[PDB]
C-alpha cells in the first residue's frame, strides 16, 4: 500500500538572546542510507525578520515554509504592508499546521526574530500546530542528544554555586551571539559523531535589528 | 510491551586520568508508575564494577549470576577477576541465551590491578562489545546521554572533575527522560580507593 | 432556484414590496400591548363578519412561542404561522445549547432578523 | 452510564438510575442523573456510549417540548416512545450509530393508565411490566418474575426496587454508587429524596 | 493508492563547468522481473532542458505529454516564446514538483522519480530531483533507484563539493557517466546495455544521443572461477 | 536458466551465471554447474543456501558409495538428490537437473523439480523460479545430436532467456560429459547476444 | 562496508569501523577485521556479536583442528564449518563474512551469506556499503594487481562506503596475507574522520553537582 | 495532571506543565491553563493542539457571545460550545480532557468537566490526566468544604506535587490559579525540583525518597 | 483478585487484601482471603490469573514449611523474598508462566525489624515501606507518600490504610468487597478481626 | 497467448480460442480477434468482462469518430484504448494488442499493457498472465514478409504458447488486414500440434 510520508531525516536548533536570535541546521538531506543532497537548505528567511525551518518530511517541510512565506506577502496586501511581528506569525503557523490535523505535515516547525520589545524570540511547534515560545528548542533526529546539552549550558540546569552546598542554584543570564554560535557549532559537531544523518554542513541564520545574516561551516561527511 | 522500557533506567560508565567513572539513576518504574526511588542499577565484583540497565527482573538475575561466576572464578584462579575478562564473561554469559536473550544494556567500569589501566566496555542485550577509550552509555535515555557525553567529555580528566562531567551527563539526561531520574549515584573509582556520592536531582 | 429581486430601491429612495407589506399589516386586525408594574396584556381584535364559527379550533391570535413569552400580529395569517413556527424552533434550539429560555429581547431580534432577511433575498416578498 | 431499571405498577411508573460516572480508573461523578423529562408526564433514562447518551437525550426532549408548544398538547407515552423508536431505527443505518439504550416511563391521562417501554439501540420497542438494559436484567428480571404483583401499589413497588438494588449490590462487580429513583403518575414527575 | 506495473529503472546525471549531463537505459522492466526493451525516459523539453523519469511507465508516458502540452501553452499569445519567455529549466521543475506534490496528497501518486537537467537562461547549471511522494533536493551529482546507490559514489569521486564544478570538463564527465552506466548494467537486473545520453552546454546546445551500447566491458576472468568453493575442476 | 541435453558422444550441461538479491546482482559470475562425481554433475535452481547445502551431502554420499560399492550411475545420484528434496520439500526451495555419463548407458538427464518428483528426460530446461518447460522447441530437438550442434542448441536456447529474464544473466557456461573427459566451455554476452 | 581483493601473491581484506543502533553510532571505532587463524583473516556485516561469536567458535575449532594434523588451516575448511553453521539456523544467526586467507593450498577469497550460501571472487563486498564498495571495484579491478595497487583499490572501496553510506563511517582497517609471509594487519591504516577541536571547554567549576551523600565503598577482602 | 475543585472560597485550579512524545519529555514550561476571559479558565490535557486550538477558539466564540449579548457567557453555556464542537469531530482521533471553571452571579462557582468523547459533568472535583489518580488520593483525603483560601491553594499545590513525582508523564512545574466573585487570580509557577525538597522538609513527608 | 497492599511501620507489617473474587459478570464470594503463612513470621500475599495465584501461593508455602522442617529453623523474610523471585523468574522463560503478583511481609526476629518485599509476575523484587500490585498503587501511592511517617506506631499505620481502603472505595470502578487486614510483628501473625 | 504481425501487405492478428475459471474451461471456442473499425482490430487478455467493456466503449468513440472526421487512424484506436485503460487502471486488468490498416502508413501494432501505457512495435506477443515478451524470436522475425511467412511465424509461435500453457488452447483464429479487405482464418489442433 502507498505510505505518503518519508523521512528526510536532518536536525535543526533555535536560540534566543537578549536583542538577536539564531536558527541553525545542517544541510544533509537523506532516505533510509542513502545521502540525498550535503547541501540542501532547509533554514529560511520568510521575510519581516523571521527565519523559519519544518524538519522532517522535507515535501511537508518545503510546502509549510511556501505556504507562510506567502500567508506572509499576503499579510502585506491585506493590512497595508504592516510588519507581521514574530507572535502574530506564530499564531498563523498554528491554524496552516492545525488545518491539516487529519493529514498532518510530518515536520517540527521553529522559526526565530525579535518580539515587538525588540526581544530575541524562539517558537516551537509540534506537527498539528501546538506550540509555545522558548529561549532553546533543537528540532529533527539528534533533538535527544542537543537538547539536555542546551539546558545544562543555555539554562544552567544541575549547576549549583560551587561552596553553597548545592542551595544557591547558577544564576541565569543573557549569552553573546558570539557565545551562543559556539554552543551551536559544538552541539552540531558532537551530533554529526553519534548520528548518522547528520552532518557535511551547518548553515546559521542570525536575526538583529539589523536584519538576517548567515555563517556556513563544514561538519564531517562520513 | 518492549521488555528494555518497562523499568526504565540509565548507566554511563567515563574513563580520567589514572581513573574510572560508573554512574546510575535510582527509578524503577512499572510505566508511568513509579514504584521504588532506590533501585541502584551498579553492582562491584571485587575491583570490576558491573551496570545493569532494561528489564528490572533480569538486572536481579544477571547480577545474582555474575557474582556466582566471579566467586567460583576467585576460588579457583585464587585471584580477583580484571575488567578485561570479566568483559569477554558478560559477552560469553548473554550470547549463550542468544534465541531467548535477558533484555538489558550491561556496561563494565574498573581499573586493571596489574596495569593500572582505566578500563570501559558497553555491550547489546546477546553481548556483543563495545570497547570505548571515551565513555560507554546504556539505557532509555541513551541517545540523551551520547549528546551530553560527546559535547561534555575530554580526555584525562582528573577524578575531582570527571565526578562533575559523568554527574552533569546524567542529570540532563535523566531529566529528558520519562522513565528515568528519581535520585542518581556516581561511583569514582581510583587504583586503591573509591568514593560513592548520591546526587540531589528533581523527583518527577 | 427562482432568483428574481423583488425588493428593490425606487429612485426616491423606498422599497416598495417592504411598504407594500406595511399595507397588508395597516388591513391586518387590531392588536395592542400594555406592560404594567408586574404584568404585560395582550389585546387582539376579531370582525364580527364572521358568525358560525368554531372559535374552539379557530387559530388564537396570541402564540406562545416559550411557556415564559407570547407572540401577537396584524397582517397575513398565514404568514404569522412561518414566522411563530420559527421562533419556536429558535426558543427550543437556545434552551438546548445555552441551557436558558430567551430573553424576550433575543426571541425579537431572532424574528427581526427572518423578517430584514426576507426584505434582501432573492425569489421572495 | 450501566444500571437503567424500569417497574409499572397499578397507578405509576418508577425508573432507577445508576448515579456513578466512570472514565478510564476512575469515578468522575456518584450524583450522575441518567434521566430528562421529555414532558411534565413523561421521563425517559438511558444507558450506552459516552457523550451519545446526553446529546440523544436532550435531542429527544427538544423535539416533544417544541410539539408541545406547537400544538398546546402533551404527546402520549406510546406516542413518544414510537418517535424515539423511528430516531434509533434511523440511526442504526447512519454513518456513525447513536449507541444509546433507553427506558421511556409516562402516565397516559387519556387512559390513567402507567405505562413503560424499553428500547435498545436498534431501535427495538417493547412495552413491559418491567424492564431493564444490559447486564441489570440479568440479576433482576428473574427476581422480578417472582416478586412482582401487577395490582401492587407504589410503596410496594419501591420495596420491589429496593431488592433489585440489593441483588445489584451484592452479585455486580462495579460499584454504580447507588440509584437516584424517580416516580411517574397522575400528579406528574417526582424524585424519591432517600434511598 | 496504486501498483507500478512496468517500471524504468535508474536515472543518473551530474554538472560540469559549462552544463549537465543526464542518461537512462532504454529498458521497460516487467513483474517478476521480466525485460522489455524500447523505452526512451530522457524527455527534451525544448533547447535548454531534458527531463529524466524512473518508475511507472504509463506515469511516465503521461508527464510526457503534461510536458508537450506545457511548451504548446507557453507559445499561446507569446511572441517571446522562443526567446526570453522561453521555458527554462526551473519553471518546468517546479510545474512538475507542484503536480508530484498535491497527486501524494491525493493519495493518487505519479510512482515516478523525476531529474530535471538544464542550463538557465543566465547559463547557471540547473539540476533538481522530484519523486512521488513530492520530495525535492538538488547536488552537483543525482542519481535515481540503483543509480542512487552505485552511480552517485563513483561521480561524488569527479564532483564531490560544488567547488569541483569549475574545474570538471565535459569530456571528464562525460567518461564518468558513460563508466557509471556500464556499472549498473554489471549490478542491476533491471538494468539494460541499450542507453540514451543527453549533454545540455550553454555554449554548444543540447546534444542528445540515442542507441548508445555499453562497451570495453570485463568478462575474460569468469573463466577462471570455478564452483562455490572446493570445486577445483 | 540451466538445462541439460544428451547427444551421441554423451551430454552437456548449460547455465547462466548471474545470482541476484531483489534487483541486485550478488554474483554476476556464478558456477551453476557443480560437481557431484567426476562425471555426474548438476544444475541448481532455487535457494543458492538450499542448493549448496544438497549437492554437498549427495558428494558426500557419491564419495562414500563409490567407496564401498565403486562408480555410482546417473540414476543412483538422482535418487540421493531426491531423497534429500522430498524429505525436507518443506524446509528447502531447489530445482535440481542431474546430468551424468556412464560407459553402459551413456548420457542421462534427471530432473528433480521443487515437488520433490524425479523424471528421467532427453533433455530438460528451468526459467524464471525453477520452471522446467515440457516441450521447449521439441522439433529443435533430435536423437544422437552433434557436440556442435547441442553447444549451438544450449548457446540458443539460454540466450533468448537472458534476452527476455533478468534473473539470468552474465556468461554462459556448459559442461561436456563423455567418455573423452569433462570438457568445459564458457560464452560472453558478446558472442551469445548477437543471436 | 567489508571488502576482499585478490592480487598476484595474495588476498587483501578491508572494513570501516563504525557500529550502530537504529540512526545511533554505538562504536566510532570498532574492529570488523577477525582473525580465524593466523593467515586466514574474516571481515563481517550483519549482527554485531553473530559475526564475532560465529568467527570465534570456528576460529576455535580450526585451533584445535590444526594441533590434531599438525598442518596449517585451510580456507576451505573456515569455509565449509562456517557455511555449514550458518545453514543449520536457517539465517537466524545474522552473520555476513568475506573470508580470506594464505595457506598450503594458496591464497583463497570466499563470502558466505546468512542462510549458508559461498561464492567465489577476485574482489567482493558486503554490508550497507557494498554496492558503494562494488561500483569502485567494477570501475578500477583489473587481473594481476600489485599488492600496492590491492591495498589502494580494497582502502578506495572501503572510503566510497563510508563517504557514501550512512551505515558506514570513521576508520579504514586493511589486513594484508600475502604467500610465504606473515599477515600483517594494519589497525586504522586511514583515519580521514578525526574531529575538530571543540570550541569552548564544557570542564565545570568543582562543586558545581549538588551532593546528598558521600561514602568510601570497600573493595578489598 | 490537572485539578480544579469548588470550596468555600471559590474555585482552586493547579495544573502541571510536562509534554512527553513516548518518553521524551519535549518541555517543562507548557501552559495548561487557557485564560479565556476574566471569570473563565480552561485547562489542557490530552492532545497538545488539540486542547491548545480548541480552547483558543472557545475563547473567541465567548468573546462573540459577549458582543451580541452584551453580558459574559455562563460556564455552563461555554462547556456547551466546546462539548457540542467535539462531538462533531467524534469518531476522527480528537484527544481532550478539559474543565471549564469560572463565576457568574446566577451559577456561582461552576466547574464543568469536557472530553473528546463528549461527555460532559458538571462537579466538585476534578482531576484529569494520566496523574489523575494520584492527585485524587491527595484531595479526596484532605478534601474539606470548609477550607481556607490558603490551606485550599497549597492542598492544590500538593496533590499536582504528588502527581508529578509518583507520575513518569506528569511535572516540570505547578501553576496555581484562584477563582473568586472579582474573577480570577494567578498564584504563580512553582518549579517542581524546589517545591518537592521544600515540601519534604517543611511538610515532613517523602519519606520513600533517600532523605 | 485485585487489590492487595502493605505498610511497614515501626514494629511490625500490615497487609491488606481485597475479598471479593469476581467470575465473569458475577461476585462468587465476598469472604475470600488473598493470603498463606509461609512461616509463623512471614506473611504472603497474592493477586493475579486465576487458579496460578493460589497453586503459586500454596508451593512457596509447602517448600518454606519443608525448609523449616528440615533446619529446624525459620528462614529470614529477605531469605524467602529471594526464594520467591527465583522461582518467578524461572516462571517467565518457562512453557506457561505464573502470572502472579505478591508482597512479602515478615518481621526478621535477628535484625527485630520488619520488613515488607514487592515481587511482581516478572520475578522484580524491590523492599519498601509500602507497596501495591495492580491499579491499587495508583491511588493509594500519593496518600502514602504524603501521610506515611517511618516511625508510625500499628494504630497509626491501621487509620493510613482506612484512608487508602476510603480512597480506593470512592474511586475505583470495582465494588472489591472491603479487604482482610493481617499484622505481622514480632509475636507472628494476627488478623484484625473488624475493618 | 495473442499476437499481431505486421508483414509487407499489412497485419495478422492470432490468438487462442480458450476461456478458463480456474481450471474449468468455460469457453473452447472464444473469439479473442474484436473488431473496433472495418481494419482496425484488437486482441484481448485479461478480465472477459473489462475487455469487453473497453473494447465496447472503444468501437462506440471509433463509430462516432467516423461520422465527424471519417476514418480514423491505428494509433487514435491505441489512444482511445490507453485513455480508458489508464484512467480506470485502479478497477481494471485487461491487456490488449491493437492492429489495423491504413493505406498511408500500411500495417500498425499497439500494445496497451496492464499499466496503462502505450507502445508502437513490429509485432506483438502476449503469453499466460497477459506477459508481453519482448524479443520472442527476433531473428526469426523479419520486416516485410510474405502473407504465408506471416502466417506460419503467428502459427508456430501459438502453438509453442499453447504446449506449455494451460490458459491457452484449442483452435487458432487469425484475422489477415490489407488493403484487399479482411480475412478471417481457423487452425484446429490436429494442424498445428504436429509442429
Ligand atoms: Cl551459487
Ligand atoms: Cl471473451
Ligand atoms: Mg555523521
Ligand atoms: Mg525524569
Ligand atoms: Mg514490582
Amino acid at each position: 500500500q502507498f505510505n505518503p510520508y518519508g523521512d528526510n531525516g536532518g536536525t535543526i536548533l533555535g536560540i534566543a538572546g537578549e536583542d538577536f536570535a539564531v536558527l541553525a541546521g545542517d544541510t544533509r538531506n537523506i532516505t533510509d542510507y542513502s545521502i540525498n543532497s550535503r547541501y540542501e537548505p532547509k533554514v529560511f528567511d520568510c521575510g519581516d525578520n523571521i527565519v523559519m525551518s519544518a524538519n522532517g518530511f522535507a515535501a511537508d517541510g518545503d510546502a509549510l515554509v511556501k505556504r507562510f512565506k506567502n500567508s506572509v506577502k499576503w499579510y502585506h496586501f491585506d493590512h497595508n504592508d504592516k510588519k507581521l511581528s514574530i507572535n502574530s506569525a506564530a499564531r498563523n503557523i498554528q491554524h496552516l499546521l492545525y488545518g491539516k490535523r487529519f493529514f498532518p505535515y510530518y515536520v517540527h516547525t521553529i522559526i526565530a526574530g525579535l518580539d515587538e520589545d525588540g526581544k530575541g524570540a524562539v517558537y516551537s511547534f509540534d506537527p498539528v500546530g501546538s506550540y509555545e515560545r522558548e529561549q532553546c528548542r533543537a528540532g529533527g533526529a539528534a533533538a535527544s542528544l542537543i537538547m539536555p546539552f542546551l539546558d545544562n549550558q543555555v539554562n544552567f540546569k544541575n549547576q549549583y554555586e560551587p561552596g553553597t552546598n548545592g542551595k544557591v542554584k547558577k544564576p541565569l543570564k543573557y549569552l553573546s551571539v558570539e557565545e551562543v554560535i559556539k554552543l551551536v557549532r559544538d552541539s552540531f559537531t558532537s551530533a554529526t559523531e553519534r548520528h548518522i544523518q547528520v552532518g557535511d554542513g551547518l548553515e546559521i541564520l542570525i536575526v538583529t535589528k539589523d536584519g538576517v545574516r548567515k555563517e556556513f561551516y563544514e561538519l564531517k561527511r562520513d | 510491551s518492549d521488555p528494555s522500557s518497562i523499568n526504565g533506567g540509565i548507566v554511563v560508565a567515563m574513563t580520567g586520568k589514572d581513573c574510572v567513572a560508573i554512574a546510575c539513576d535510582l527509578r524503577l518504574g512499572s510505566q508511568s508508575l513509579g514504584v521504588s526511588n532506590k533501585f541502584e542499577k551498579i553492582f562491584h565484583y571485587g575491583h570490576v564494577f558491573l551496570g545493569i540497565t532494561g528489564l528490572a527482573t533480569d538486572v536481579t538475575t544477571l547480577n545474582e549470576m555474575f557474582r556466582y561466576k566471579t566467586n567460583l572464578y576467585k576460588l579457583k584462579e585464587e585471584r580477583a577477576i580484571e575488567p578485561e575478562t570479566f568483559t569477554q564473561l558478560v559477552s560469553s554469559s548473554l550470547y549463550e541465551r542468544r534465541f531467548g536473550p535477558y533484555f538489558v544494556g550491561p556496561v563494565v567500569a574498573g581499573i586493571n590491578s596489574k596495569s593500572g589501566k582505566p578500563f570501559i566496555a558497553g555491550f547489546d542485550l546477546i553481548g556483543c562489545i563495545d570497547e570505548a577509550k571515551d565513555f560507554i552509555v546504556s539505557g532509555t535515555a541513551s541517545d540523551q546521554l551520547f549528546g551530553m557525553c560527546e559535547s561534555l567529555y575530554e580526555p584525562n580528566l582528573e577524578p575531582e572533575d570527571l565526578f562533575e562531567t559523568i554527574s552533569q551527563a546524567l542529570l540532563n539526561a535523566a531529566d529528558r527522560d520519562a522513565l528515568s531520574g528519581w535520585g542518581a549515584v556516581v561511583y569514582i573509582i581510583k587504583k586503591d580507593e573509591v568514593v560513592k556520592r548520591y546526587l540531589k536531582m528533581r523527583q518527577d | 432556484g427562482y432568483d428574481r429581486a423583488l425588493s428593490i430601491f425606487s429612485p426616491d429612495g423606498h422599497i416598495f414590496q417592504v411598504e407594500y407589506a406595511l399595507e397588508a399589516v395597516k388591513r391586518g386586525t387590531c392588536a395592542v400591548g400594555v406592560k404594567g408594574k408586574n404584568c404585560v396584556v395582550l389585546g387582539c381584535e376579531r370582525r364580527s363578519t364572521l358568525k358560525l364559527q368554531d372559535t374552539r379550533i379557530t387559530p388564537s391570535k396570541v402564540s406562545k412561542i416559550d411557556s415564559h413569552v407570547v407572540l401577537s400580529f396584524s397582517g397575513l395569517n398565514a404568514d404569522s404561522r412561518i414566522l411563530i413556527e420559527k421562533a419556536r424552533v429558535e426558543a427550543q434550539s437556545h434552551r438546548l445549547t445555552l441551557e436558558d429560555p430567551v430573553t424576550v429581547e433575543y426571541l425579537t431580534r431572532y424574528v427581526a432578523g427572518v423578517q430584514q432577511r426576507y426584505t434582501q433575498s432573492g425569489g421572495v416578498r | 452510564m450501566d444500571i437503567i431499571l424500569g417497574i409499572r405498577v397499578q397507578d405509576s411508573v418508577i425508573l432507577a438510575s445508576s448515579k456513578a460516572v466512570t472514565r478510564g480508573i476512575s469515578v468522575l461523578k456518584d450524583s450522575d442523573d441518567k434521566t430528562r423529562q421529555l414532558s411534565p408526564h413523561t421521563l425517559m433514562s438511558f444507558a450506552g456510549e459516552a457523550g451519545d447518551t446526553v446529546q440523544f437525550a436532550e435531542y429527544i426532549q427538544a423535539n416533544i417540548q417544541l410539539y408541545s408548544i406547537r400544538e398546546d398538547y402533551e404527546l402520549s407515552p406510546q406516542a413518544v416512545s414510537s418517535f424515539v423508536r423511528q430516531e434509533l431505527a434511523k440511526s442504526i443505518r447512519s454513518r456513525r450509530p447513536y449507541q444509546v439504550n433507553v427506558l421511556i416511563g409516562g402516565y397516559d391521562k387519556k387512559k390513567n393508565k402507567p405505562e413503560l417501554y424499553q428500547i435498545d439501540y436498534l431501535g427495538t420497542k417493547v412495552e413491559l411490566p418491567y424492564g431493564a438494559h444490559g447486564y441489570s436484567g440479568f440479576y433482576t428480571f428473574s427476581l422480578l418474575d417472582h416478586h412482582y404483583r401487577p395490582d401492587m401499589t407504589t410503596e410496594e413497588g419501591l420495596d420491589l426496587l429496593k431488592l433489585c438494588v440489593q441483588e445489584l449490590e451484592k452479585r455486580m462487580p462495579m460499584d454504580f454508587k447507588g440509584v437516584i429513583v424517580k416516580i411517574v403518575d397522575k400528579d406528574g414527575i417526582r424524585q424519591v429524596d432517600d434511598f | 493508492t496504486q501498483q507500478p506495473i512496468v517500471t524504468g529503472t535508474s536515472v543518473i546525471s551530474m554538472k560540469y563547468d559549462n552544463g549537465v549531463i543526464i542518461a537512462a537505459d532504454n529498458l521497460g522492466s516487467y513483474g517478476s522481473l521480466l525485460r522489455f526493451n524500447g523505452v526512451e525516459r530522457l524527455i527534451p523539453v525544448g533547447d535548454n532542458t531534458v527531463v529524466g523519469i524512473s518508475g511507472d511507465i504509463s506515469d511516465m508516458q503521461h508527464i510526457e505529454r503534461l510536458l508537450k502540452d506545457l511548451v504548446t501553452e507557453n507559445a499561446y499569445d507569446n511572441p517571446l516564446a522562443d526567446a526570453e519567455e522561453a521555458l527554462e529549466p526551473s519553471y518546468i521543475f517546479e510545474y512538475l514538483a507542484t503536480v508530484m506534490y498535491q497527486r501524494r496528497s491525493k493519495m493518487n501518486p505519479l510512482w515516478n522519480a523525476i531529474i530535471v537537467a538544464g542550463v538557465q537562461s543566465n547559463g547557471d547549471q540547473f539540476l533538481r530531483y522530484v519523486n512521488l511522494l513530492g520530495v525535492t533536493y538538488s547536488s552537483p551529482t543525482l542519481a535515481t533507484g540503483f543509480g542512487a546507490h552505485m552511480a552517485n559514489p563513483l561521480l561524488r569521486k569527479v564532483v564531490d563539493r560544488e567547488s569541483d564544478i569549475p574545474k570538471t570538463t565535459v569530456q571528464v564527465a562525460e567518461e564518468a557517466i558513460v563508466n557509471a552506466m556500464r556499472v549498473l548494467y554489471y549490478r542491476d537486473a533491471r538494468s539494460s546495455r541499450n542507453f540514451s545520453l543527453a549533454i545540455i552546454d550553454k555554449n554548444t546546445g543540447l546534444t542528445f544521443k540515442k542507441n548508445l551500447q555499453v562497451e570495453n566491458m570485463k568478462w575474460d576472468f569468469a573463466k577462471d572461477i570455478k564452483g562455490y568453493g572446493t570445486q577445483k575442476i | 536458466s540451466i538445462m541439460a541435453v544428451t547427444f551421441k558422444d554423451g551430454v552437456i550441461l548449460g547455465a547462466d551465471s548471474r545470482t541476484t538479491t531483489g534487483a541486485y546482482i550478488a554474483n554476476r559470475v556464478t558456477d551453476k554447474l557443480t560437481r557431484v562425481h567426476d562425471k555426474i554433475w548438476c544444475c541448481r535452481s532455487g535457494s543458492a543456501a538450499d542448493t549448496q547445502a544438497i549437492a554437498d551431502i549427495v558428494q558426500y554420499h557419491l564419495e562414500l558409495y563409490t567407496s564401498q560399492y565403486g562408480t555410482p550411475s546417473t540414476e543412483t545420484a538422482a535418487s540421493v538428490f531426491k531423497e534429500l528434496c522430498y524429505e525436507n520439500k518443506d524446509n528447502l526451495t531447489a530445482g535440481i537437473i542431474v546430468a551424468g555419463y556412464d560407459d553402459k548407458n551413456k548420457g542421462e538427464v534427471y530432473t528433480i523439480p521443487l515437488g520433490g518428483s524425479v523424471h528421467k528426460l532427453p533433455y530438460a530446461i528451468a526459467v524464471s523460479g525453477s520452471t522446467f518447460i515440457y516441450g521447449y522447441c521439441d522439433k529443435n530437438f533430435r536423437e544422437n545430436m552433434s557436440k556442435e550442434e547441442t553447444v549451438d542448441f544450449i548457446k540458443h536456447s539460454l540466450s533468448q532467456a537472458i534476452k527476455w529474464d533478468g534473473s539470468s544473466g552474465g556468461v554462459i557456461r556448459m559442461v561436456v560429459l563423455t567418455a573423452a573427459g569433462v570438457e568445459r566451455l564458457i560464452f560472453y554476452p558478446d558472442e551469445y547476444e548477437q543471436l | 562496508t567489508i571488502v576482499g581483493v585478490k592480487f598476484n601473491n595474495g588476498v587483501v581484506i578491508a572494513a570501516d569501523t563504525r557500529s550502530t543502533q537504529g540512526p545511533i553510532v554505538a562504536d566510532k571505532n570498532c574492529a570488523k577485521l577477525h582473525r580465524i587463524s593466523p593467515k586466514i583473516w574474516c571481515a563481517g556485516a550483519g549482527t554485531a556479536a553473530d559475526t564475532e561469536a560465529v568467527t570465534q567458535l570456528i576460529g576455535s575449532n580450526i585451533e584445535l583442528h590444526s594441533l590434531y594434523t599438525s598442518r596449517e588451516p585451510r580456507v576451505v575448511s573456515a569455509l565449509q564449518m562456517l557455511k555449514q553453521h550458518l545453514f543449520k539456523y536457517q539465517g537466524h544467526i545474522g552473520a555476513y563474512l568475506i573470508v580470506a586467507g594464505v595457506d598450503p593450498t594458496g591464497s583463497h577469497l570466499f563470502s558466505i551469506h546468512a542462510h549458508g550460501s559461498t561464492d567465489v571472487g577476485y574482489y567482493l563486498s558486503l554490508g550497507s556499503g557494498s554496492l558503494a564498495a562494488m561500483a569502485v571495484l567494477e570501475s578500477h579491478w583489473k587481473q594481476d594487481l600489485t599488492k600496492e595497487e590491492a591495498i589502494k583499490l580494497a582502502s578506495d572501496a572501503i572510503q566510497a562506503g563510508i563517504w557514501n553510506d550512512l551505515g558506514s563511517g570513521s576508520n579504514v582497517d586493511v589486513c594484508v596475507m600475502e604467500i610465504g609471509k606473515d599477515a600483517e594487519y594494519l589497525r586504522n591504516y586511514l583515519t580521514p574522520n578525526v574531529r575538530e577541536e571543540k570550541q569552548k571547554s564544557y570542564k565545570f567549576p568543582r562543586g558545581t553537582t549538588a551532593v546528598l551523600k558521600e561514602s568510601i565503598v570497600n573493595i578489598c577482602d | 495532571t490537572t485539578l480544579a475543585f469548588r470550596f468555600q472560597g471559590g474555585i482552586i485550579v493547579a495544573v502541571d506543565s510536562r509534554a512527553t512524545a513516548g518518553n521524551w519529555v519535549a518541555s517543562q514550561t507548557v501552559k495548561k491553563v487557557i485564560e479565556i476571559n476574566p471569570f473563565l479558565l480552561g485547562t489542557m490535557a490530552g492532545g497538545a493542539a488539540d486542547c491548545q486550538f480548541w480552547e483558543t477558539w472557545l475563547g473567541s466564540q465567548c468573546r462573540l457571545h459577549e458582543l451580541r449579548e452584551k453580558e459574559r457567557i455562563s460556564v455552563a453555556a461555554a462547556s456547551k460550545i466546546l462539548s457540542n464542537l467535539v462531538y462533531q469531530y467524534k469518531g476522527a482521533g480528537l484527544s481532550m480532557g478539559t474543565m471549564i471553571c469560572g463565576y457568574t452571579r446566577k451559577e456561582g462557582p461552576t466547574i464543568y468537566y469536557v472530553d473528546s468523547d463528549g461527555t460532559r459533568l458538571k462537579g466538585d472535583i476534578f482531576c484529569v490526566g494520566s496523574g489523575q489518580t494520584f492527585a485524587y488520593g491527595v484531595l479526596d483525603s484532605n478534601y474539606k468544604w470548609d477550607l481556607s483560601v490558603e490551606d485550599a491553594l497549597y492542598l492544590g499545590k500538593r496533590s499536582i506535587l504528588a502527581a508529578a513525582h509518583r507520575d513518569a508523564y506528569s511535572g516540570g512545574s505547578v501553576n496555581l490559579y484562584h477563582v473568586t466573585e472579582d474573577g480570577w487570580i494567578y498564584h504563580g509557577n512553582h518549579d517542581v525540583g524546589e517545591l518537592f525538597w521544600k515540601v519534604k522538609e517543611e511538610e515532613g513527608s517523602f519519606n520513600n525518597v533517600i532523605g
